[PDB]
Formats: C-alpha cells, sequence, structure tokens
C-alpha cells in the first residue's frame, strides 16, 4: 500500500528501469561489485552504495516514507558515481543521462 | 556489462557493451 505521492515515485523508478534507458540505464541495475572488479578503493571513497536494485527492494518493502526519501537515494546513487569515476569516463555520461531523465519526472510529477 | 579483464588490469571501470 503506497501512498498516491509514493506511487508516481514508483512509476519513474519502472521508467528508469525500462527498455528505452538500457543503453545507459545498466551501470545503476545491481551493485557496483567491487570485490569481483577489484576496484580496491571503491568503499573507501564511496561510503554508502546505493543502485537502483536496490532501490526498487526498498520501495516494495514500503521502506521510503515519502518522495524525498526515495529521491535521496537515487541523487546518492548518481552522486556516487560522480565521486568514484574520472570526470570524462563512459559511466558518468551515462549517469548524466539518466538522470536527466529522473530530474524531468520528478519535477513534472503532481505535488504534495 | 563491465570488461573483467581489462577493469581489474587498469584499476578503472571498463565498459564491455
Ligand atoms: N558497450
Amino acid at each position: 500500500k503506497l501512498s498516491e505521492h509514493l506511487r508516481y515515485c514508483d512509476s519513474i523508478l519502472r521508467e528508469m528501469l525500462s527498455k528505452k534507458h538500457a543503453a545507459y540505464a545498466w551501470p545503476f541495475y545491481k551493485p557496483v561489485d567491487a570485490e569481483a572488479l577489484e576496484l580496491h578503493d571503491y568503499h573507501d571513497i564511496i561510503k554508502h552504495p546505493m543502485d537502483l536494485s536496490t532501490v526498487k527492494r526498498k520501495m516494495d518493502g514500503r521502506e521510503y516514507p515519502d518522495a524525498q526519501g526515495f529521491a535521496a537515494d537515487v541523487r546518492l546513487m548518481f552522486s556516487n558515481c560522480y565521486k568514484y569515476n574520472p570526470p570524462d569516463h563512459e559511466v558518468v555520461a551515462m549517469a548524466r543521462k539518466l538522470q536527466d531523465v529522473f530530474e524531468m519526472r520528478f519535477a513534472k510529477m503532481p505535488d504534495e | 556489462w563491465y570488461d573483467v579483464f581489462l577493469t581489474r588490469k587498469y584499476g578503472k571501470k571498463k565498459v564491455a557493451c
């Protein structure tokens, strides 16, 4: 049982996971596997990892009290990407493209 | 997805797809 406003957030999450954004959303479909990739400083630099699979599990588990809590996790996910990766990296460009989608949708949903 | 070999090699994310 999600509130009307969190239902709009769930719709945004579904859009971010949809096929049309797959070319730039895929880095965010699961946590960064720093051990498998041997990025040995990832967790020293990124104190609070976040990704869309975790956001979805929290949404489905009714863990977000309001839209701002959902948006905080989405923005944390993007901020981690900007913090960890080189500024000209392909994955930073993908983050910006997906964040543009998110910020437009989040801005435009009904109020309250 | 990431190229595991090259990501480990260079210490930064390397895109395979
Ligand atoms: N790719």
